[PDB]
């Protein structure tokens, strides 16, 4: 939420979820999961920063969060 | 697990041709407390030196020798705790075979078993071979006696041999002054020289243990009649 | 030493229509000189059509049965598909095959509907074997009723004049008639008659109270 | 680095206690599908999305009648499902044929835990990582049950297992108090709701992939599958 | 690489193995449970984080029964906890039964500490990390406490505490009485000392569980709720707010 | 360096492996439509001094279920052997047809065995490396199942596996109907089949087989592929 | 020159390098500051290395390549003499990207803590460290750095508030090796009346490397053959040498 | 060599891992000592507790192995322990097997050939526990041998244990010159006597934990507070 603050967000923003998700964080990496979530928000065009850039940006590595599809029929 | 662990053996064949644990027993031989042997052709001697270095002891208690019959007798060079488990599993062999039968014990037979034991776990893993070297000492009718086992499994015939620290040393010395004919009171002289040559930390009636095959084959010697012999000749 | 063969068998009654079936039998059970119970049936309702009974032994017949349930519910399980009777019919034979060295037996029937519209009941040896029946008469009184059965539901015989169809009405009435009748020939037959009625809409049972003395 | 140690030891033990193998295999349960399990203890349904890999296919079930009474939503592979499920039923069966009762779901639950868990204490076994949602109708009226292939076992009145499984969580903690001990068709709106919270949102709402589920006071196992959701719709 | 992570079947320059001692870390890592032995009876307590409201407690608790007469508390995983006591109930069932004695507290602990020591000497099956606290009531021998520890180590007790918690309790525990009154008054106490010892670990609510093993409960093993649970925690809540 | 490892993606290393021992293989194609199901497959060959008449991969596990296999071929040969008995044991016990996808079921139990782990009973130490394209005809009428080396089974209408499997899906799209002539179908197959091909359109490296109700399984002849041929 | 399995790789460069140094101006509205430092592994010399060198190009900004095993010495402290000199150049000239040649000389595996000259190795890693966490700020200066493995490097040179994007190689797709081979078939004499993608489902999976590599061969046959223009029997052998190549 | 997971023969003489059970055989601070008379065999222990939140009415160190034959430990309490029941165990059949006593000597050496398999196991390690034998024979009077879990046992004088046992060795040399000199009780005192001065403790009667061996009854048993006391006593009289 500090760090958020110089950010343009959109009005509602759903921290708990997320910060539940994100594991095994030091102090750095979560303010770099928020400045890349605004880079991701930069490649859209979206002026405004939204819940759904943050969701794949801690997905993304930096303390081996990662994911991959398959193991269903 | 219960029946994991390592199929194979530690020792491995090497660009050497060598076998490295093999290697190291010898080193293991090496420690030992000085041992000798004696044929006196009618009889045998064996000997050895009970180091001490606690005052603190019982009796004359453990022993080197122990009688795995009453015609063969075994004395060792290499690891104390290998010696008695070795003793055991033998004594129990010697008897079981030798009571279906009731001719007595050839000794050639008890070296293959011996061997055979020392030999499946070089074979095998899990287990490691004893590093022990045994002189198989007895006394039967007309044929010859002395016989050497080694961690290696494999076996010899001798006339006279030396164990412990500074093996080939004592063995040298052993080689010259040894030669034809001589007496079991003698043999028991020559043996507690050549002792004394490889150490003398001291003697005593009780850094000594010697033992005999001869008369019915294997006698303990008393105390005092070894230390008789050290006054017939100091 | 202690008996590995006990009787306690009833009698019972399999009546083939070609659209029904009816499936009858004594509720008295007993062996010898000494009753047993005055009640139970050993014809018993499998399910979707499918009436069964397993005469020779009480001990057998139930542990038979509830076993045969397993299967069928662990078939449907195993991908969405059922035994049909004949299916049946080669299941129990197996398991009879097997108890050839084991010393106690039954001699059991089932009797169901097809898909073809029609009655199939398949009976069986205390062996083994199967073999196609019209009607089938089972238990102790069996052998006396049925030359009779044979012939007054039947027809078949050479030595009748003629042929009529079977009705279910009148199928009732002849297994009633046969019943009461074999009450004053036997010790194993009395007290009451358990009819299973098996058609297409569902299973109804029918209940009626005969002599004893 | 060690990562291959972590793997290599199913004995692990690390400077932080953490045993590595555990955190893979709740990897592997939020690769599967999206399934939610809801219960007002009177009614339990579980809407689970049944999904295909192409165009030329359809959908596979992950909705198994383990039996007459009781059954599951899986979520994760389908292989090592099969394996677990015969147990289930054989136990079951005998649970049928010596005892003749039911038996409390709870009691079962337990039970198969115990077996798993003792290979995990000792040389192989890998995890098993499919996550199920266990409902059944017992005799103090249907529970819901969380198995986990960390052997976590947890009575909820409601739960959800799939990628974007908390989103659905929060809506079922809002919509919780409504639940109350009634009404069917209320149940499964929530249902299809929260079912979409679940997914990217994205992907809209199909009558192909979704299939419906109930169990109830004189329910015991039925399924609506495909088109056959639409008059409950 | 420290060269004996892997192994758990020799010995290492520290003598046990860094294994051994990590399962150790682990029970100190979980919540905080305490017992009291006293002269009528031994009473036991354990506090539970609470999670979320979805979740409800119906089989997973943290208190566990031994037998019909044994009381069974744990600090570790739930999941091994469970494992381990299953097992003891049968192995005491044969006993019970076979010798026609209803087991000491004694014996049991001797056959669990058995098992412990053997998964030490090998590397075939990895320890259980944790501590279990057992203990009752005998009818003519008296109240008696053990605890058990994933260390290979076991005695009897006056008072023994595990969790975060552990250094802190025992100091409270250790300024009371020997005898500590009776055993109701002592029902009350421990939701003094849980009560406080929350202000502590304060990070969401608990729910507060006691259990008893009494001269009126004639030496059974019973849980504490009702009422009886209610009125030592408004006793707390009148005290201090902490 | 297990292979008893579930793996830290937790997504298990061999099964992985054997799709890219898949893209090595031939090309296999179904289609299945509104009645009958066809099965087509590259039996391939190299040399003039080689039999390929001999060479099969496209077998009949029994007169009204088929499978084409595709990738390692040996293992194959064993996982076929087991399945036959077994169809086979369910005409002993109660004289009457098996399904499809029963068939298909039992073979994928199987599947499993990899490892000496504690997570699968030891006899192998890897998987079987093949897909398989199961066909057949029941009561629920012409259906394909693919057969997943994942152990674990698909249904299908239409399908192609192989190396060209990327592009083949794609190009057999558009020529699937949800209703089509059998006949139109075989000629559809053919022209993907031509497509993936640098060696020759020949009876002598390509087979087809179908199954109708009213013929059984069959297996086609060469002058009936040739004639085939002459059509497109 | 290799673009078809290295076209992720590009795209994600360009945004973290390019971008920055064109609209600046851009990304102070939002309140957003880059990365520092991004990260390349996989083999070199398969477009690995040809990466960074083509961006070099495009991005116009100084490419100052430091082979970190140079900088490694015979004598203590003399080690972070140069780390410290590096970083007081790159701070005047503001926009410069700092390649870093197979740091893992210099680079972690280490965490031992000593046994003899282990030290001093880890001195600079340490040394580097400091320069970057510490109060000196990003700038317009960029960093590239080098592993093969990027396993084998240290927790602290992976770490947030200096390296958050690691840029990836892959097995590239069919559809890939076809535009690395349209690449090539400009200087190479050509009949287009076969097509090479049939050939290349056929061929083991391979990276971009080996693509080219095979090509190459091709040309040799012809002028052999005494051919002026590719043919389709080249081809053929080329797939029998190259697989036995790998497994030497 | 390679201790890393295996157990091998090497140059080094002996074994990593078997000096290091010699090492670290304590992981508290007690000390422990036996001295053999013809009078007695007495072996002298401590009783230290960290807190009273514990009890010491049943923590010893001292266990009756059986009737004539006593056994105290030196060693992880853990291994102490299994060793104790594995004993029992064995002992309890030699008597039923055989139908006569077991001998204190023979118990040391049948356990030494257990302690020695698992030397040559690389699957297995040995307790690590050095184990002091007590007892009355009546086949050479009273025996005092002491085992070490190399698979080395042997009978001595008089020994002593805990960490400081070269320190106890030294007194207990000027001792053993005349020992045969000592009554009863006075072998008691002078028991005391060797502990207190190494330890550098004056006693107290909850610290220390005598159990005495008796001739001419097949008694082990630990002594009550009276009789303790009046040994301390003694001593400050020839202060």
């Amino acid at each position: 939420q500090i760090h958020s603050r110089k950010m343009n967000v959109s009005p509602d923003v759903n921290y708990e979820e997320l910060a539940r998700c994100t594991d095994d964080f030091n102090g750095a990496q979560c303010k770099a999961v928020c400045v890349e979530a605004g880079m991701i928000a930069l490649r859209r065009g979206a002026t405004e920063l939204t819940h759904e850039d943050y969701m794949e940006g801690i997905l993304e590595v930096q303390a081996k969060k990662k994911a991959n599809l398959q193991y269903y029929a | 697990m219960a029946e994991r662990g390592y199929s194979f053996s530690l020792t491995t064949f090497s660009p050497s041709g060598k076998l490295v644990q093999i290697e190291y027993a010898l080193a293991a031989v090496a420690g030992g407390a000085p041992s000798v042997g004696i044929k006196a052709a009618n009889g045998v001697v064996l000997a050895t030196e009970k180091k001490q270095k606690s005052i603190l002891y019982d009796e004359r208690s453990v022993h080197k020798v122990e009688p795995i019959t009453k015609h063969i007798g075994l004395v060792y060079s290499g690891m104390g705790p290998d010696y008695r488990v070795l003793v055991h599993r033998a004594r129990k062999l010697a008897q079981q075979y030798y009571l279906v039968y009731q001719e007595p014990i050839p000794t050639a037979q008890l070296v293959q078993r011996v061997a055979s034991v020392m030999q499946e776990y070089t074979q095998s893993g899990g287990v490691r071979p004893f590093g022990v070297s045994l002189l198989i000492c007895g006394w039967n009718e007309g044929r010859p006696y002395l016989f050497q086992s080694d961690p290696s499994g494999a076996y010899f015939a001798w006339k006279a041999t030396a164990m412990g620290k500074n093996y080939v040393n004592g063995k040298t010395f052993l080689e010259k002054r040894y030669n034809e004919d001589l007496e079991l009171e003698d043999a028991i002289h020559t043996a507690i020289l050549t002792l004394k040559e490889s150490f003398e930390g001291q003697m005593t009636e009780d850094n000594i243990e010697v033992g005999i095959c001869n008369e019915a084959g294997f006698r303990r010697l008393t105390p005092t009649e070894v230390k008789d012999y050290l006054a017939a000749i100091a | 030493r202690f008996s590995p063969y006990v009787f306690n068998g009833g009698t019972i009654l399999a009546i083939a229509g070609e659209d029904f079936a009816i499936v009858a039998s004594d509720t008295r059970l007993s062996e010898g000189f000494s009753i047993h119970t005055r009640d139970s049936p050993k014809c018993y309702k499998l399910t979707d059509k499918t009436v069964i009974g397993c005469s020779g032994f009480h001990g057998d017949c139930l542990t038979l049965t509830k076993i045969i349930e397993a299967r069928l519910k662990m078939y449907k399980h195993s991908n969405n598909k059922a035994m049909t009777t004949g299916a049946i019919a080669a299941m129990l034979s197996t398991i009879l095959y097997s108890r050839r060295f084991f010393p106690y037996y039954v001699y059991n029937i089932i009797g169901g509907l097809d898909e073809e519209g029609k009655g199939a009941v398949y009976s069986f040896d205390p062996v083994g074997s199967y073999q196609r029946d019209s009607f089938k008469a089972g238990g102790s009184a069996s052998a006396m009723l049925q030359p009779l059965l044979d012939n007054q539901v039947g027809f078949k015989n050479m030595q009748n004049v003629e042929h009529v169809p079977l009705s279910l009405d009148r199928a009732m009435r002849l297994v009633k008639d046969v019943f009461i009748s074999a009450a004053e020939r036997d010790v194993y037959t009395g007290d009451a008659l358990r009819i299973c009625i098996v058609t297409k809409e569902g299973i109804r049972e029918e209940t009626v109270s005969l002599r004893k003395d | 680095m060690f990562r291959n140690q972590y793997d290599n030891d199913v004995t692990v033990w690390s400077p932080q206690g953490r045993i590595h193998q555990i955190e893979y295999a709740m990897e592997a349960v939020k690769q599967g599908s999206a399934t939610v399990g809801l219960k007002s203890k009177t009614h339990a349904v579980l809407v689970a999305l049944k999904r295909a890999q192409s165009e030329l296919a359809a959908h596979q079930k992950k909705i198994l009648h383990v039996d007459n009474h009781i059954g599951i939503s899986i979520a994760g592979l389908t292989a090592d499902a099969r394996l677990l499920c015969n147990f289930m039923r054989q136990e079951c069966l005998d649970s049928r044929f010596v005892f003749d009762r039911p038996l409390p779901v709870s009691r079962l639950v337990s039970l198969i835990g115990s077996k798993t868990q003792i290979p995990t204490q000792r040389y192989g076994r890998r995890p098993y990582g499919v996550g199920l949602l266990i409902a059944g109708y017992d005799d103090m009226g249907p529970h819901i049950f969380q198995t986990c292939p960390s052997a976590n076992y947890f009575d909820c009145r409601a739960m959800s297992i799939g990628a974007r499984s908390q989103s659905a969580r929060t809506y079922l903690e809002r919509h919780m108090s409504e639940f109350m001990e009634c009404n069917l068709n209320e149940l499964v709106k929530h249902g299809l709701r929260a079912l979409r919270e679940t997914l990217p949102a994205e992907q809209d709402l199909t009558t192909k992939n979704v299939s419906i589920g109930i169990v109830g006071k004189d329910l015991e196992f039925t399924i609506y599958d495909d088109d056959d959701v639409s008059p409950f719709l | 690489g420290t060269g004996y992570d892997l192994s758990a079947s020799t010995f290492s320059p520290d003598g046990r193995v860094f294994q051994v001692e990590y399962a150790m870390k682990a029970v100190e890592n979980s919540s905080t449970a305490i017992g009291i032995r006293c002269k009528d009876g031994v009473v036991f307590g354990v506090e539970k984080l609470v999670l979320s409201k979805l979740y409800e407690e119906g089989s997973n608790k943290r208190l566990f029964n031994v037998d019909r007469h044994v009381g069974m508390a744990v600090a570790g995983l739930l999941a091994d906890a469970r494992s381990l006591a299953d097992i003891a109930r049968e192995e005491a069932s044969n006993f019970r039964s076979n010798f026609g004695y209803n087991i000491p507290l004694k014996h049991l602990a001797d056959r669990v500490a058995m098992y412990v020591h053997a998964y030490t000497l090998y590397s075939a099956v990895r320890p259980f990390g944790c501590s279990f606290m057992l203990g009752s009531y005998s009818v003519n021998d008296g109240a008696q406490l053990y605890m058990i520890d994933p260390s290979g180590v076991s005695y009897g007790y006056w008072g023994c505490a595990i969790g975060k918690a552990r250094q802190a309790a025992k100091t409270e525990i250790e300024k009371l009485q020997m005898k500590e009154m009776t055993c109701r008054d002592i029902v009350k106490e421990v939701a003094k000392i849980i009560y406080i010892v929350h202000d502590e670990v304060k990070d969401k609510a608990f729910e507060l569980e006691l259990s008893w093993v009494g001269e009126l409960t004639n030496g059974r093993h019973e849980i504490v709720p009702k009422d009886i649970r209610e009125e030592a925690e408004k006793y707390a809540k009148e005290s201090l707010k902490e | 360096r297990g292979v008893n490892t579930f793996s830290p993606e937790g997504r298990l290393f061999q099964v992985e492996y054997a799709i890219e021992a898949i893209k090595l293989g031939s090309t296999a194609i179904g289609i299945q439509t509104s009645e009958g199901v066809c099965l087509a497959v590259e039996k391939r060959i190299t040399s003039p001094l080689m039999e390929p008449s001999s060479i099969e991969k496209i077998v009949e596990i029994d007169a009204h279920i088929g499978c084409a296999m595709s990738g390692l071929i040996a293992d194959a040969k064993t996982l076929i052997d087991k399945a036959r008995v077994e169809t086979q044991n369910h005409w002993f016990t109660y004289n009457e047809t098996m399904t499809v996808e029963s068939v298909t079921q039992a073979v994928s139990n199987l599947a499993l065995q990899f490892g000496e782990e504690d997570a699968d009973p030891g006899a192998m130490s890897r998987p079987f490396g093949v897909a398989l394209l199961f066909g057949g005809v029941d009561e629920k009428g012409p259906q394909l199942f693919h057969m997943d080396p994942s152990g674990t089974f698909v249904q299908c209408d239409a399908r192609a596996i192989g190396s060209a499997s990327e592009g083949a899906q794609s190009s057999l799209q558009e020529v699937y109907h949800k209703s089509m002539t059998l006949k139109e179908a075989i000629k559809s197959s053919l022209i993907i089949l031509k497509q993936v091909m640098e060696e020759k359109l020949n009876a002598t490296n390509i087979e087809l087989a179908t199954v109708q109700p009213g013929q059984n399984f069959h297996m086609f002849t060469k002058e009936e592929l040739e004639e085939v041929i002459k059509d497109i | 020159s290799d673009v078809g399995g290295c076209k992720e790789q590009i795209e994600k460069l360009r945004e973290v390098v390019e971008t920055p140094l064109l609209h600046p101006e851009r990304f102070v509205n939002l309140g957003i500051e880059p990365p520092k430092g991004v990260l390349l592994f996989g083999p070199p010399g398969t477009g690995k290395t040809l990466c960074a060198r083509a961006v070099a190009n495009r991005t116009d900004a100084c490419f100052i390549r430091v082979i970190g095993s140079e900088l490694v010495q015979k004598y203590v402290g003399e080690g972070a003499r140069m780390v410290r000199e590096l970083f007081e150049m790159a701070r005047t000239k503001k926009a410069c990207l700092i390649f870093f040649d197979e740091i893992d000389a210099i680079g972690g595996a280490r965490f031992d803590d000593g046994a003899g000259g282990d030290n001093e190795v880890q001195r600079t890693m340490l040394e580097l460290i400091n320069q970057l966490d510490g109060f000196d700020p990003r700038g317009n200066i960029k960093v590239l750095m080098a592993t093969n493995r990027p396993d084998t490097l240290d927790p602290a040179l992976m770490r947030p508030g200096r390296l958050d994007r690691k840029i990836e190689f892959s097995l590239p797709d069919l559809e890939g090796r076809t535009h690395i081979f349209k690449i090539h078939a400009r200087s190479m004499s050509v009949e287009r009346d076969i097509r090479f993608e049939l050939l290349a489902r056929l061929c083991p999976n391979s990276t971009g490397a080996e693509i080219r590599s095979v090509c190459t061969e091709a040309g040799m046959f012809a002028i052999r053959a005494r051919r002026k223009i590719a043919t389709e029997k080249d081809f053929l052998e080329a797939v029998n040498k190259v697989i036995k190549s790998y497994a030497k | 060599g390679f201790d890393r997971h295996i157990t091998i023969f090497s140059p080094e003489g002996r074994l990593y891992q078997v000096e290091y059970a010699f090492k670290a055989i304590n992981q508290g601070g007690l000390t422990s000592v036996a001295v053999r008379g013809k009078d007695c065999a007495v072996i002298v222990t401590q009783k230290k507790v960290p807190d009273k939140l514990l009890d010491s009415s049943t923590v010893t160190h001292l266990f009756k192995i059986t009737e004539n034959i006593g056994c105290v430990m030196t060693g992880m309490t853990a291994d102490s322990r299994s060793q104790v029941q594995r004993a029992r165990y064995e002992a309890a059949n030699w008597k039923y097997k055989y139908g006569y006593e077991i001998p204190v000597d023979m118990l040391c050496k049948r356990i030494a050939d257990i302690s020695q398999v698992y030397t040559q196991n690389a699957e297995m390690r040995p307790l690590g526990c050095c184990m002091i034998l007590i007892g009355i024979d009546e086949e050479q009077g009273p025996q005092v041998y002491k085992c070490d879990p190399a698979g080395y046992y042997c009978g001595f004088k008089a020994t002593a244990a805990g960490v400081k046992q070269t320190e106890s060795t030294s007194f207990l040399e000027k001792k053993v010159k005349k020992k045969f000199d000592w009554t009863f009780e006075q072998t008691v005192e002078t028991a005391i006597t060797c502990l207190s001065t190494v330890l550098s403790i004056d006693f107290k009667p909850s610290e220390i934990e005598v159990g005495v061996v008796t001739v001419e009854n097949p008694k082990f048993r630990i002594l009550t507070e009276a009789e303790i006391d009046a040994h301390l006593v003694a001593l400050a009289e020839r202060d």
